[PDB]
């Protein structure tokens, strides 16, 4: 506002309260990692096709 | 209204003194006058006060929040 010919700001402060549950999630990713895994058939030789 | 506030301005000059009932229908006229004049302002927001999520604002159409007054920045006088 004016506020006696000038223009002060408004004080914005932050209290970042929302990123602690996103943290643990992406730290239970970043503990358990994943990756793809090709499974064998009923064949006599599909072991050594998906090794 | 208006010639009984003159009459209540103006009769010092003869020397006398207002009546009560005068004096009454005097104020009764002022109020009369002022009450077809009001104002009532009906203050506003604030300014840094967010607006709901619930009203689907858009990037371009800024409106996070209500709106208000927006500095004014000059590079020749050094104000800071």
């Amino acid at each position: 506002t004016k506020l006696d010919e000038q223009f002060e700001k408004y004080p914005k402060f932050e209290i970042n309260k929302v990123a602690t549950e996103l943290n643990r999630i992406i730290a239970e990713y970043r503990n358990n990692r994943i990756t793809v895994k090709f499974r064998p058939g009923d064949r006599e030789a599909s072991e050594e096709l998906a090794n | 209204a208006v010639g009984y506030q003159l009459l209540l301005r103006m009769l010092s000059d003869y020397s006398l003194e207002p009546t009560p009932q005068v004096l009454s229908n005097a104020q009764r006229s002022y109020d009369a006058l002022m009450t077809d004049t009001l104002v009532v302002p009906s203050m506003r927001r604030r300014g840094d006060f967010p607006v709901g999520q619930g009203n689907k604002y858009d990037v371009f159409t800024s409106d996070r929040y209500y709106p208000g007054d927006l500095p004014l920045i000059d590079g020749d006088i050094p104000n800071a």
